[PDB]
């Protein structure tokens, strides 16, 4: 009956880690390792733009006069955007971009908590020098995806039909793979090693993530040791 | 007669949802029945879905 534990966290990329679990029992490393790949999949707090009201944009079916792409395709970019947020859940920024050149996501109004995992990021391309185009960015956080869809239903009369929405897709991870072996240890015939074999997008640190998302297993145990 | 014409031009995304019939080229017809989460995907050892 003996504990759990890991080893450090194998940073080979800032994208993708690998994690280590040596004190593992026959069989519970296999499906606890499938257990929690759903749950580093599902319940993880993700960051997702939400609401763009944009200068002079009424609607995403128009382009900016002074851009190269399109305001819909400029939209899928945001969501092509990974963005941290550290103390709000919710952050409205203000891109500012004027001069002919592929507009890096480092131009933003940049709040402290803001933090963009690769401001190189090119979201457009302005074609001009005397076209600013300005937008609010309004992210927050949640888990999941959670579609513009099933949000416009409460609607709270969006009036102001200048502001235009996007999906807001809640999920940091990505790939998961976990690699089950024999863990070689003097003292027992033979354990498991969970070698957690990770992709992420780069937005929450993955032992929050695995802590955080034992602590929802933990919730989700609340009932299953109430009888 | 009618003097004065309005043509108005609506715009609605309709996107991919479960019950629209999809196929390919080589003749092999369906629908999807059930667009499941990533989640229920059939990896190899890579780890890719």
């Amino acid at each position: 009956f003996l504990k759990p534990r890991l080893v450090d966290i194998e940073q080979v990329s800032s994208t993708h880690a690998k994690v280590t679990l040596e004190p593992l029992e026959r069989g519970f490393g296999h499906t606890l390792g499938n257990a929690l790949r759903r749950i580093l999949l599902s319940s993880m707090p993700g960051c997702a733009v939400t609401e763009v009201e944009i200068d002079g944009v009424l609607h995403e079916y128009s382009t900016k006069e002074g851009v190269q792409e399109d305001i819909l395709e400029i939209l899928l970019n945001l969501k092509g955007l990974a963005v941290r947020v550290q103390g709000k859940d919710e952050v409205i920024l203000t891109l500012n971009k004027s001069g002919i050149g592929p507009v890096t996501a480092a131009d933003i109004t940049h709040d402290g908590d803001v933090e963009i995992v690769k401001p190189q990021h090119v979201i457009c391309h302005l074609t001009d020098e005397n076209a600013s185009i300005s937008m609010r960015i309004k992210v927050q956080r949640g888990r999941g995806y959670v579609p513009a869809s099933t949000r416009i239903h409460s609607e709270e009369d969006e009036r102001p039909i200048g502001r235009l929405l996007v999906d807001a897709c809640y999920s940091p991870v990505e790939r998961i793979a976990y690699n089950v072996e024999a863990a070689r240890v003097e003292q027992r015939t033979d354990l498991d090693k969970l070698v957690i074999e990770m992709e992420t997008n780069g937005t929450i640190d993955p032992e929050e993530a695995i802590r955080r998302a034992a602590t929802i297993l933990a919730e989700q145990l609340e009932a299953f040791v109430d009888l | 007669g009618v003097l004065k014409i309005v043509k108005v031009y609506l715009a609605v995304k309709r996107r991919i949802q479960p019950g629209d019939k999809m196929a390919g080229r080589h003749g092999n017809k369906g629908v999807i029945s059930k667009i499941n989460p990533i989640e229920d995907m059939p990896y190899d050892e890579n780890g890719t879905p």
